[PDB]
């Protein structure tokens, strides 16, 4: 069959709700982030409209009946290279700081028993590095793990 | 296959495959301690 009926959907309905305190139809960051504190989860003012955001279709800066649906029907396919971006950048991400540079890609490279030096892993900041900072950020990982 | 360009960080990126997760739908989870 693979398909959803109202008691499937009876069920997510539910979550909404749960999520939903003014009952408006819509979840914002005020009544979203109040929720997560009870949970034990204090993101950040930038982190909260991210996960918002990614729900976020219509653009509107909220979470609506079907965007908080199809979010947990995603998790049937599709929506996985991501989660490599973010499980990588963690497992070189040594000092933990958020950032990868120089020496840290260039200990990243030996893991895998490539023999390169400083001034070979200057050719790999330098293509990460796109507002030329002099470093690679997460979102200059995310768009070079994403792209080829 | 023989040479050309940086080619490395393409080893980075690895093979297209992976697990499925959202960033926000974890927190659903969350909500199996608080009542409803
Ligand atoms: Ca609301
Ligand atoms: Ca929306
Ligand atoms: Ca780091
Ligand atoms: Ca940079």
């Amino acid at each position: 069959a693979d398909q959803l009926t109202e008691e499937q959907i009876a069920e997510f309905k539910e979550a909404f709700s749960l999520f939903d305190k003014d009952g408006d139809g819509t979840i914002t960051t005020k009544e979203l982030g109040t929720v997560m504190r009870s949970l034990g989860q204090n993101p950040t003012e930038a982190e909260l409209q991210d996960m918002i955001n990614e729900v976020d279709a219509d653009g509107n800066g909220t979470i609506d009946f079907p965007e908080f649906l199809t979010m947990m029907a995603r998790k049937m396919k599709d929506t996985d290279s991501e989660e490599e971006i973010r499980e990588a950048f963690r497992v070189f991400d040594k000092d933990g700081n958020g950032y990868i540079s120089a020496a840290e890609l260039r200990h990243v490279m030996t893991n895998l028993g490539e023999k390169l030096t400083d001034e070979e892993v200057d050719e790999m900041i330098r293509e990460a590095d796109i507002d030329g900072d002099g470093q690679v950020n997460y979102e200059e990982f995310v768009q070079m793990m994403t792209a080829k | 296959l023989s040479g050309g360009e940086l080619d490395k960080w393409e080893k980075i990126r690895l093979r297209p495959g992976g697990k499925k997760q959202y960033k926000l739908k974890h927190i659903v989870w969350a909500s199996r301690e608080l009542e409803r």
